[PDB]
């Protein structure tokens, strides 16, 4: 089963460096270019680079937009891909994603990593206040608030609860972030039994589980 | 350079029926040695990463449904959906790679459904926040079409407002929507009476929810 996954992102200031990775498995990772993709908040996805295969001596080559600034390597032992990103400003804030790329056959890129996000700010970090929402169906809630930067992530029941979900999209509003999400479930199963919803911000490593209570 | 166009920016159509998309570039991708054009279509559901679905303009990735077609050659393309599902709502992006790589600009598909009023909650604020001096009222606009939407607040009867609206539901093709009030508690606590009041085309019937303090 082939698996990429970023690790690095979060928030940095303007002109500071930062040092994404990308670790793959489930395929021949020296047969394969790799690419880095980034994607702004709601814009288009744009190329960055790559690295080539072994066969082509792991060369490098790089979107104009990025040229002199970001550095692509690759560990060969390990299958693992890195982005190296210096005097980092506010457009280089985006969604970034490691995809396989040429085997020197195929065009395609056929795999994506999951997508790592960087934010470029002044802003301190600021981790969420997270508040229940509670009134045939009911539909309970919680507002996440006051957090800074993107993302944070929202399950229900550690994940048992996934029909009748929706994640609001966050909001800016004065520096910080506020988001909510609903549930909705049978009346005859709450409060009858538990829904919790469980709430993390990795940049201040908050994690929160708060139990909807009537 | 190679500059990727992409049409329309968006659009909607119905389940079932047919959906056409186009993608230019400003020059031949066409490569002489094995005569394929280097050509890519990917698919992004809301919130996802991008998945291939096509590449040499033509070739379908194993595992992506016969509804999705790709053809053209050149400096122009086409990806067609046959008998689109609500789960086909995505941005689509071209990419070329025959000279490095460039995507394309992107093309939102929206689902068109039936009109669907929307399920209106309201919530007062949870007493982990009063004890903190703020006080948040929230309400949700759940599963409703098409996306355009009133909300108004009152309190004690006249009318700090944050709105956000979900992508579309990939299931059931609905939008949601949250207001939400934010006041202090000194403020909170000088009104009784807490509304929103939706109104869709769905009904000439603003929705109304209520609380009233002094029933909490
Ligand atoms: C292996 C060489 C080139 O592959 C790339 C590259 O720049 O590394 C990557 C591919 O995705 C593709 O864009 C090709 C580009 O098509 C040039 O490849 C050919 C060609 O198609 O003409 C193929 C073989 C040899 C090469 C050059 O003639 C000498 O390296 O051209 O580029
Ligand atoms: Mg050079
Ligand atoms: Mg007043
Ligand atoms: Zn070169
Ligand atoms: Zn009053």
């Amino acid at each position: 089963e082939v698996k990429l996954v970023e690790s690095g992102g979060g928030l940095v200031q303007s002109g500071g460096s930062l040092r994404l990775s990308c670790a793959t498995s489930g395929f021949t990772f020296t047969d394969y270019y790799m690419s880095w993709v980034r994607q702004p908040p709601g814009k288009a996805l744009e190329w960055l680079g790559f690295i080539r295969n072994k066969a082509n001596g792991y060369t490098t080559e790089y979107s104009p937009s990025v040229k002199g600034r970001f550095t692509i390597s690759r560990d060969n032992s390990q299958s693992i891909l890195y982005l190296q990103m210096n005097t980092l400003r506010a457009e280089d804030s985006a969604t970034y994603y490691c995809a396989r790329d040429h085997d020197g056959y195929y065009e395609r890129f056929s795999y994506w990593g999951q997508g790592t996000l960087v934010t470029v700010s002044a802003a301190k970090t600021t981790p969420p206040s997270v508040y229940p929402l509670a009134p045939s169906m009911v539909t309970l809630g919680c507002l996440v608030k006051g957090y800074f930067p993107e993302p944070v992530t929202v399950t229900w029941n550690s994940g048992s609860l996934s029909s009748g979900v929706h994640t609001f999209p966050a909001v800016l509003q004065s520096d910080l972030y506020t988001l909510s999400s609903s549930v909705t479930v049978p009346s005859s199963t709450w409060p009858s039994e538990t829904v919790t919803c469980n709430v993390a911000h990795p940049a201040s490593s908050t994690k929160v589980d708060k139990k909807i209570v009537p | 350079d190679i500059v990727m166009s992409q049409s329309p920016s968006s659009l909607a159509v119905s389940a079932g029926e047919k959906v056409t998309m186009s993608c230019k570039s400003s020059q031949s991708l066409l490569n002489s040695r094995t005569r394929k054009n280097y050509l890519a279509w990917y698919q992004q559901k809301p919130g996802q990463s991008p998945k291939l679905l096509i590449y040499w303009a033509s070739t379908r990735e194993s595992g992506v449904p016969d509804r999705f077609t790709g053809s053209g050659s050149g400096t122009d393309f086409t990806l067609t959906i046959t008998s689109v599902q609500a789960e086909d709502l995505a941005v689509y992006y071209c990419k070329q790679s025959y000279n490095l790589r460039t995507f394309g600009g992107g093309t939102k598909l929206e689902i068109k459904r039936a009109d669907a009023a929307p399920t209106v909650s309201i919530f007062p604020p949870s007493s982990e926040q009063l004890t903190s001096g703020g006080a948040s009222v929230v309400c949700f606009l759940n599963n409703f079409y098409p996306k355009d939407i009133n909300v108004k607040w009152k309190i004690d009867g006249s009318e700090g407002v944050l709105n956000s609206w979900t992508d579309q539901d990939s299931k059931d093709s609905t939008y949601s929507m949250s207001s939400t009030l934010t006041l202090t508690k000194d403020e909170y606590e000088r009104h009784n009476s807490y509304t929103c009041e939706a109104t869709h085309k769905t009904s000439t019937s603003p929705i109304v929810k209520s609380f009233n303090r002094n029933e909490c």
